């Protein structure tokens, strides 16, 4: 009766950033301390300004934190995913197995899907200084996260990033400078001389947005500077995840084999997040997804584009996603939940 | 007309034996949970926020809110009773809990406290006995110490820094003789560190994952209808008090505690070595083969705490209100 | 749906969870207490049925349903009543989803029809005896999710459901004899993936796994078809309720 | 109200969108009801003007802050079209509560407000005559409507039901432009329909007596840019009040 | 919106067990003092007023108001179930009063019901054993039935009344073979009838005081081991509920029930030979040599009775309102 109001806390924490995940997602207006208004996309200043006091939610928030100082993006992968295996955990010590017994299938099932990835990559970064090959391939970053502009702002950062760089690596995401002229004319942006961006917004509210954009877009340069492997976005990697790991669990005999299955339900709640925020129905697109990712597709995704639950391959449309930052992604998750998984019977402390 | 009440008048003979032991036992089923690997954290949040995850008995019983003046006191008292054996507690903790609980039953039935508390010193005393007799003494090779500390940090922690941690603290300790995560670590480094040190100090490293707890209870058992006459009313309530130690470590390992018991039970009466609750199939296991080792300096004290804390608790008539 | 195929499976909660415990040899008794002086126990379902004012329709059409049955083949009437609390209690998790009582209804009914495929093939000869225990339903389950790993389509997850909720009458013969019902079935439904361990049920007063094959116990293959067809009826004749208005005749 | 995440927050603050637009409606057009607006020195302000009208207002909810922000932006660099600009996006906002009730969900209406607004635009600057000119007194929200139903019409989808809409959304200004005056709307605007569905491309309501006018040859004309830029504030104040999921006070 | 309620909910899985063994602890604290000489009436006064010292299980089971409605049932199955055995209750709502709280330990430790009861079978079955091979059957001279009937009469009356009148019931059935206190003397003549009658017909007078329940209580200890698994906590519950009796006997002659029992359970180690409860002293006694005897028809059938009762009001899951 004390893990579950860990979880019932762990969900209503994901719950108000799961309808902000894909290129079509909602967008909040969140009150600052100081009482300034910007709606924002973004799901990490969210947190910022939620400022979330539940102890077990709080670690959710630590990872997501951890997430977006080891890698620059899937924050919310960090805490829509994490909300999943908790969600389903609980859906699963309600049949009585253990918090002990959920845990360790886990982290079999994570110690899985970190050799499943590495066979999922499908596509490379040959190249990090060709303009066309930095901006094509930096796209679904900004996409995600301000859909609308997203080549105009793809090129733009494509040529901060790619001017500034040694012949080594050594990419430095605090060399790219951004400023903020109050001018109008999101066109008139531009790259001056270390690079800085002048981003010229029009009210200084919809720029903050495109330098969250900026920030999100940069620090997939940095991640592509360390590991060159690219996986297919938009719920294409989950749903093969989930395929192989369910495969693995369905093998596997003992009691592990109900928390695998659940790690791999809790990655089909990525592309159900990606789906149920764009307006077509979650299962049919789940099944259609699955369904062509058993003939062995293996790039198919979720189609934003469509009106009606459509699967669209992700290799030949670019929308791809960076290695490391879903590997980081799944590791941290695992780490988050497993851990607000233990905590038991939250006491207060002693007065130091 | 002034000053005619006759005032301060609470807890009346069993008032306060039922108080007592019903502190003591939420106390236990406060720390039920911690016991041995695949237990479970805790939390302990500050006035500031700051989380801390904190499976073990010193530093939980040393910094959270205890409500209950009496589970207040047997904080206070089991805390400052593991300074001078390393760490034992969430095991007296536990064992009071069940040494308070066996003599509810007898009390209940119209015994008097004093009279289980005789039976808990002889108990005690052939409890002692039957420790010194069971003491393996090896020496400590770089080999033992390595199970003396794994088995000591698998405690604190998950078995993924409680598999890189034991070879730095069996070769610091080899090397002197003649975020709310690092607090974690510190303190599981510190507790295997004591954990080696001990196991160094006197050479036994004595079978644990409850097998001695089992093989102390059916020696007493076997001893009781040699002590006394109501006196073994103090020996059948020390026994099945050294026995939850394998039932909770059977318990929070997802298995039912009282079937692994019962095999257990029958496996040590069958081969008469001492056997323990292995944490992964709920068989019987040979703690002393598979490589599970406590310490004769920490359950040669667990022993003296328990039965004290116990004793005392037990012998109490009146709560009242001082100044 | 709405609040009325989710107030038509809480009368059929209510009611398997009535009785769920009286199955087995190893049953149960419960006390039927009167309004006078009350208490008379009987382990026997059909009576504690005959004598609960319920009042509500759906818990009354599931009476009505287990006692026609009763009356009809006369075994296999708490087995009934079971695996349509059961069935009802999996179909709410989809109905939660907006997903229209036709599409669960049109998975139910094509799960019975592969339900009445692998009786007709894992029977015995002398009409024909089925696997007692929890052999017959375990196998039919581990059939059905083996046959839902082509559905590509919607109304694949009911199908499972419905596979998953042929394990309430093993998962009660294991709760009866005391044993941990989870340590247990996972156990079965091992030995049911397997080539010819289509016979391994639960001895009912044990609380272990033996092949029926060398336990000797069988169930007729008529009172194993009705009673699924009987508890797939209810629960589509249960989930196709839309309103419950008034009526006056 | 409920407010806390999804439909529930959507409604209210339609409705809180609502309530601005409905303290400055009546405003709408050359004679339009005052308002006596009083300051905390005791100074009595009557002005028929939704810019100044807006300036001296207290907002204190979100949706209703942004919605007269952009309002305020409007009046800033355009002048003309800050009333019709706040009363177009409250009416894209209160024809589609209808519709949110139910689970259509913002992102889809998102995809209607701006597919829609762009054929409108479209159409304005392929309609419009010279600088370029067209002739306002409605007459063009009587004609952009017709405009968009009819394509509406031919749209399989869901935006058939919510670009008509937001084309039946845009006859409030050739409403309150009569409601104002105290004409009937509902007699006016049934004219001025049937006299858009013909042809007249320029007929709009006349102020001078209670009857339709061709708007074009009475001179009572409207930049076209104007009105393009009215249209898409107005659009875009919407879609941003429907893109709202959630209200983030932060606890200090 | 006719008739959407999902009425009748009530009593559910342990809310039952504990208000079935609530019931029966009261049943058995009600009748506690009533057993053995030395006991204590009860009064019974009826509508009108007609008081009745009615020291015995029948007539106080059927015929006074017990509210609870499972305490109500326990006596319709108990009075029915000694007109085959002549008189045994006050025993069996006593034994069923332990064996439904010796029980509610292991249940509320986390057993299964139907874990129990399997035990209390295997151990109802051993105690048949140790009782067929402890039955002294012996010619049945005038000498034995005057004990026979003297301990079955003062049992009922005082050793006023059950002095004068063991002659006269063991003469007329020696003859027949080949106001508030007359209902008392009476139904206490009827009750030594009965008595007398099953010593004849059987001919084994198998010793009483306590003597055979202390005796099948120990045998099934030592037989507790080569049972079963989680089986071992259904005889170790019906071993120390065949143990209240003498406990009880104890108790209503102002003693200490656990000294005395002490006492006899050692004694009954040391020398072998069954011994009971001598209720003026305290001290053990050899109910064989003193002259005290039950019968073989009696004990043979408060074991099946007990038993039998005590599992079905163990297997309960809920208590519904019926019609
Ligand atoms: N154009 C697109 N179509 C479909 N899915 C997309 C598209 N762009 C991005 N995605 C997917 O949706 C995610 C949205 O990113 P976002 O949630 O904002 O960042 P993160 O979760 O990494 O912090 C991407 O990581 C990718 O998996
Ligand atoms: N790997 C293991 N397997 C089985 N039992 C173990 C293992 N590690 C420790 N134990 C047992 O758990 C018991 C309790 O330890 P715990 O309460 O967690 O810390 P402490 O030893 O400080 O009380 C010890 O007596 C020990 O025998
Ligand atoms: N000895 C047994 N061991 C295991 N299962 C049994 C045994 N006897 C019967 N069963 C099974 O118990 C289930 C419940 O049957 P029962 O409780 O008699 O009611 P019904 O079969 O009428 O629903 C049946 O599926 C039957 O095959
Ligand atoms: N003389 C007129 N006859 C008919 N309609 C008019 C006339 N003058 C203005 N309008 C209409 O009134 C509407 C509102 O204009 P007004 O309130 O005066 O300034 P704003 O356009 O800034 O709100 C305009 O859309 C315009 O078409
Ligand atoms: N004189 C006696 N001394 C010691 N014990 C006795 C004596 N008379 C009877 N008892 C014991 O008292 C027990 C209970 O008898 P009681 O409950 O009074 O009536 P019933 O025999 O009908 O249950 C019997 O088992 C018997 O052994
Ligand atoms: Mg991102
Ligand atoms: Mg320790
Ligand atoms: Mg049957
Ligand atoms: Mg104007
Ligand atoms: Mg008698």
């Amino acid at each position: 009766e004390a893990v579950y109001r860990n979880i019932q806390a762990c969900k209503e924490l994901a719950q108000t950033t799961r309808t902000a995940y894909g290129p079509n997602g909602m967008n909040k207006m969140v009150i600052n301390h100081l009482e300034k208004l910007f709606v924002t996309n973004d799901a990490a200043t969210i947190l910022r300004e939620l400022e979330v006091q539940h102890p077990a939610a709080k670690m959710i928030v630590m990872a997501s934190h951890m997430q977006e100082q080891e890698v620059g993006d899937g924050t919310n992968f960090v805490l829509v995913f994490a909300g999943a295996l908790l969600e389903l955990a609980e859906e699963l010590l309600r049949i009585g197995l253990s918090v002990s017994e959920v845990i360790e299938g886990y982290e079999i099932a994570c110690r899985k899907a970190h050799e499943i990835l590495p066979n999922l990559v499908c596509c490379s970064a040959k190249n990090l200084r060709d303009i066309d090959e930095v901006s094509s391939l930096l796209r679904t970053s900004i996409m995600s996260k301000q859909y609308g502009n997203e080549v105009f702002l793809a090129k733009l950062i494509a040529q901060a990033c790619v001017s500034i760089f040694p012949d080594s690596g050594h990419f430095n995401v605090d060399n790219i400078r951004v400023c903020k002229i109050l001018g109008s004319g999101i066109s008139s942006s531009s790259v001056l001389h270390i690079s800085t961006i002048v981003l010229r917004g029009s009210t200084d509210n919809l720029m903050d947005d495109i330098e969250r954009a900026v920030d999100d877009g940069v620090n997939t340069f940095k991640v592509l500077t360390r590991d060159k492997r690219l996986v297919p976005g938009g719920g294409a990697t989950e749903i093969e995840l989930a395929k192989q790991i369910t495969s693995y669990g369905e093998t596997c005999p003992g009691l592990e084999q109900y928390a695998i299955k659940k790690f791999a339900e809790a990655f089909e709640a990525i592309p159900r997040a990606l789906a149920e925020n764009s307006g077509v129905k979650a299962n049919e697109v789940i099944s259609k997804l699955y369904a062509v990712h058993q003939e062995g597709n293996k790039n198919v995704g979720l189609d934003i584009e469509a009106e009606v639950p459509a699967v669209k391959d992700m290799l030949e449309a670019g929308i791809l996603d960076t290695y490391l930052g879903k590997y980081w992604a799944i590791k941290l998750a695992t780490n988050a939940a497993v851990t607000v998984l233990r905590v038991d019977q939250i006491i207060m402390a002693k007065p130091a | 007309v002034k000053t005619l009440n006759p005032k301060a008048e609470v807890a009346r003979a069993q008032a306060a034996l039922a108080v007592n032991i019903s502190a003591a036992r939420g106390l236990q089923d406060v720390l039920r949970t911690n016991l041995g690997p695949k237990g479970t954290m805790k939390m302990l949040v500050s006035g500031a926020g700051d989380i801390k995850l904190t499976k073990d008995g010193n530093v939980l019983l040393h910094e959270m809110q205890i409500q209950h003046p009496t589970a207040s006191l047997i904080a206070k008292v089991a805390t400052a009773q593991d300074d001078i054996t390393g760490d034992g507690t969430t095991s007296n903790v536990l064992i009071i809990g069940e040494l308070l609980k066996q003599a509810d039953l007898y009390i209940s039935e119209g015994l008097h406290p004093r009279i289980i508390t005789e039976g808990f010193e002889a108990a005690k005393e052939k409890a002692l006995q039957f420790l010194e007799e069971v003491k393996v003494s090896r020496e400590m090779d770089r080999e033992t110490l390595i199970d003396v500390a794994r088995t000591s940090l698998r405690t604190k922690v998950h078995a993924e820094l409680a598999d890189v941690l034991t070879e730095a603290v069996v070769d610091s300790i080899l090397a002197i003789k003649k975020k709310h995560t690092l607090t974690q670590i510190k303190d599981a480094v510190r507790d295997g560190l004591r954990a080696v040190k001990n196991a160094i100090d006197d050479g036994c490293v004595v079978p644990g994952a409850g097998a001695v707890e089992v093989a102390m209870a059916e020696a007493l058992i076997k001893h009781k209808p040699s002590v006394k006459g109501r006196a073994q009313l103090g020996v059948q309530a020390f026994a099945d008090a050294l026995l939850i130690i394998p039932k909770v470590l059977a318990q929070n390992s997802g298995f039912d505690l009282q079937e692994t018991l019962v095999k257990i039970q029958a496996e040590h009466s069958e081969s008469g070595q001492l056997v323990g609750v292995d944490l992964n199939t709920g068989e019987p296991m040979v703690a002393a083969e598979v490589g599970v080792w406590d310490n004769y300096c920490v359950k040669k004290q667990l022993l003296h705490s328990c039965t004290v804390i116990a004793t005392n608790i037990l012998l109490v008539d009146e709560i009242m209100r001082a100044g | 749906g709405r609040k009325v195929q989710s107030g038509n499976i809480n009368a059929a909660k209510t009611i398997a969870d009535i009785i769920r415990t009286c199955l087995g040899p190893k049953s149960m008794m419960k006390m039927l207490l009167d309004p006078m002086g009350g208490i008379v126990m009987t382990n026997d379902g059909n009576a504690i049925l005959r004598e609960i004012q319920v009042q509500h329709p759906a818990a009354k059409s599931m009476i009505e349903i287990s006692r026609t049955q009763d009356e009809e083949v006369g075994d296999g009437t708490t087995s009934v009543i079971i695996l349509a609390g059961e069935m009802l209690s999996v179909a709410e998790h989809f109905l939660e989803q907006q997903m229209h009582p036709t599409v669960v209804i049109s998975a139910y009914r094509k799960a019975l029809d592969d339900m009445i495929s692998t009786l007709k093939k894992i029977s015995i000869p002398v009409p024909q005896l089925v696997p007692g225990g929890g052999a017959s339903e375990m196998a039919v389950a581990h059939a059905l999710t083996e046959k839902s790993k082509a559905m590509t389509g919607v109304e694949q997850w009911p199908y499972r459901a419905v596979a998953q909720a042929l394990e309430v009458i093993p998962r009660t013969l294991i709760q009866n004899c005391g044993a941990s019902t989870i340590r247990l079935l996972t156990s079965l439904r091992a030995k049911h993936t397997q080539e010819n361990c289509e016979t391994w049920g639960v001895n009912g007063e044990t609380g272990t796994l033996v092949d029926m094959k060398e336990l000797g116990i069988w169930e007729p293959l008529a009172v194993k078809l009705q009673t699924y067809k009987t508890a797939v009826e209810t629960a589509v004749l249960l989930l196709r309720i839309d309103d419950i208005v008034s009526g006056h005749k | 109200t409920d407010s806390s995440q999804g439909i529930p927050q959507l409604v209210s603050n339609i409705s809180a969108c609502q309530v601005i637009a409905e303290a400055v409606r009546t405003t709408l057009g050359p004679r339009g009801m005052d308002k006596l607006i009083v300051d905390g020195r005791g100074k009595a302000t009557i002005s028929n003007d939704g810019a100044t009208i807006l300036k001296l207002l207290d907002v204190v909810h979100p949706a209703a802050k942004t919605l007269v922000d952009i309002a305020k932006s409007q009046d800033a660099e355009v002048g003309d079209g800050t009333t019709s600009v706040t009363l177009l996006a409250a009416e894209f906002l209160k024809q589609v509560k209808p519709y949110v009730e139910e689970g259509l969900h913002p992102q889809i209406i998102i995809r209607a407000f701006r597919t829609a607004t762009q054929l409108a635009v479209n159409k304005i600057k392929e309609i419009a005559v010279t600088d370029s000119v067209v002739a306002g007194g409605g007459a063009i929200e009587m004609e952009l409507s017709k405009y968009l139903r009819d394509y509406s019409r031919t749209i399989p989808g869901k935006q058939q039901l919510l670009i008509g809409a937001y084309a039946k959304a845009l006859e409030i200004i050739p409403r309150q432009l009569c409601d104002n005056a105290g004409f009937d709307a509902t007699n006016i605007l049934n004219k001025l329909r049937a006299r858009h569905a013909q042809g007249g491309t320029w007929y709009g309501v006349d102020i001078n007596n209670e009857d339709i006018a061709d708007n074009f040859e009475a001179f009572v004309w409207e930049p076209a840019m104007v009105r393009i830029n009215a249209l898409t504030a107005a659009s875009e104040a919407a879609c941003l009040i429907v893109s709202v999921d959630e209200t983030i006070k932060n606890p200090r």
